[PDB]
């Protein structure tokens, strides 16, 4: 879809920056549990997460 | 009971859906998903992503066609083609009973 | 005499034990019974169409052995979900043309699938013409956007 | 393991692109691939 | 519990990005990483569906 | 009964599998899914 930050992604009760993993690495890890957007149920970014 | 035989074979899709599970640890190399950008920007592509729902719908989808590019291996021109939905003979459904 | 002492005492335990449990999990399945038997029609068909597309499916993963292959077209992206009208529902139900079952084998004669609108709280029905984007110019500074957002594009 | 590749970063998937190339008129033109790496056959 | 409990609104999610018209799926390329751009745009939004398609549960 | 035994014992030797098949498709469903909510279609980011 064409248009740039149309909804903008929310990094908010999801893995830090600094956490992320280098493109590079194959390696599995296991997966982190209670990730979601925690955005306070508001704007139309990310209305049907799972918050609501 | 009728659908017994093919349960195996549907198990390996009809829980993930777009993924398969026979295939997923090779092209999912842990973090990101591998894959192939076939970039489309064949006329026939321009059509239906765009001009599909107004009146220039023919405006270059006939170019395309009249040169040598055969319909069958196009993307359907939905302008015609009947959906199971508006095929005659009544809607196309399947109902086990 | 012993034997129907022995049974009696062990077939009772047995009974006091998993009869509420057997009642009241008969008294349960009720509902669910009713809505496995009310989508019955939609079984056979979508397990067979599951185990046809799962050779297809497979193949796009495996044809490579190391990725995905995806044919890509740019295209216009629909309305952002509003925050009160478009939250989640779980009321679907029903199935194609009003009644459980499954569309017949799309093949190339009849591709598009007919989109199916059920009680979801959001739809891509009303996408039917060309138009601008609602909320066109947006900002996240002082959240101010042109436009109007709508259900109704 | 798709767990881990779907929606830990944020509220976005991860896509790696190994082979990107265009499609145009019917001739398909390649721009890149990665011989080796994290996408070789296996 | 998580399963039934968050199962059916994938299910739906997942049927609304599938454009009949152009088949599919719809993906946008966000850029993350500021986290992101002060500000976007949303040209347009063309025809996913046609009127003779649209069926009805 | 006898095939539901052969069926039962295939389970029960898979038991720890089914947990396992639970335990880990209840720990990321929420977040997959939160992709795809956004608006009518889902979230990718392409490193490349």
């Amino acid at each position: 879809g064409l248009g740039i930050n149309a909804p903008p992604p929310c990094l908010t009760g999801f893995l830090p920056a600094s956490q992320w993993r280098s493109p590079a690495d194959t390696r599995t890890e296991p997966l982190p549990s209670g990730l979601y957007c925690k955005i306070p149920k508001d704007a139309p970014n990310a209305v049907r997460g799972a918050r609501n | 009971g009728r659908a017994a035989p093919y349960l195996v074979g549907a198990l390996k899709l009809i829980l993930t859906v777009p993924f398969n599970i026979d295939n997923i640890p090779k092209a999912i190399r842990g973090d990101y998903i591998n894959v192939s950008l076939k970039l489309d920007l064949t006329l026939s592509s321009v059509d239906n992503a765009f001009l599909s729902g107004t009146g220039v719908s023919g405006m270059l989808r006939a170019l395309e066609q009249a040169w040598g590019r055969d319909p069958a291996t196009m993307i359907p021109d939905v302008r015609f083609t009947p959906n199971p939905h508006d095929a005659p003979g009544g809607p196309l459904v399947e109902r086990g009973e | 005499l012993v034997a129907a002492v022995g049974f009696g005492n062990t077939g009772g335990d047995i009974f006091e034990r998993g009869g509420p449990y057997l009642v009241r999990g008969a008294q349960d399945l009720l509902p669910t019974s009713a809505l496995l038997d009310e989508y019955s029609p939609a079984l056979f068909c979508t397990i067979r169409n599951y185990h046809d597309a799962a050779p297809k499916l497979a193949g796009a993963l495996g044809g490579n052995g190391y990725s995905l292959l995806t044919n890509s077209l740019v295209v216009g992206v629909g309305n952002p979900y509003v925050y009160p009208d478009n939250l989640p529902r779980v009321n679907a139900k029903g199935g194609p043309e009003g009644r459980p079952g499954c569309w017949q084998p799309i093949t190339r004669d009849l591709w598009p699938f007919p989109y199916l609108v059920m009680d979801t709280g959001a739809s891509i029905a009303p996408y039917n013409h060309f138009e601008l984007g609602q909320p066109m110019f947006a900002e996240y500074v002082w959240g101010r956007q042109v436009g109007e957002n709508t259900i109704n594009p | 393991i798709i767990g881990r590749a779907g929606g830990i970063y944020g509220d976005f998937f991860n896509f790696y692109a190994c082979d990107l190339t265009l499609k145009l008129n019917v001739r398909t033109v390649r721009i890149t691939t990665q011989p080796s790496g994290r996408c070789t056959p296996k | 519990e998580t399963g039934l409990h968050a199962y059916p609104n994938l299910a739906a999610n997942v049927l609304n990005i599938n454009s009949p018209n152009q088949g599919g799926i719809i993906g946008l390329p966000v850029l993350p990483g500021f986290n992101y751009l002060p500000f976007g745009m949303n040209l347009a939004s063309t025809a996913m569906t046609l009127p003779k398609q649209i069926a009805y549960s | 009964l006898e095939q539901l035994r052969t069926v039962s014992d295939v389970l029960n030797e898979r038991k720890q599998d089914l947990a396992d098949i639970l335990t880990v498709a209840g720990k990321f469903i929420t977040s997959l899914a939160e992709a795809l909510a956004s608006g009518p279609y889902f979230k990718v980011m392409l490193v490349n």
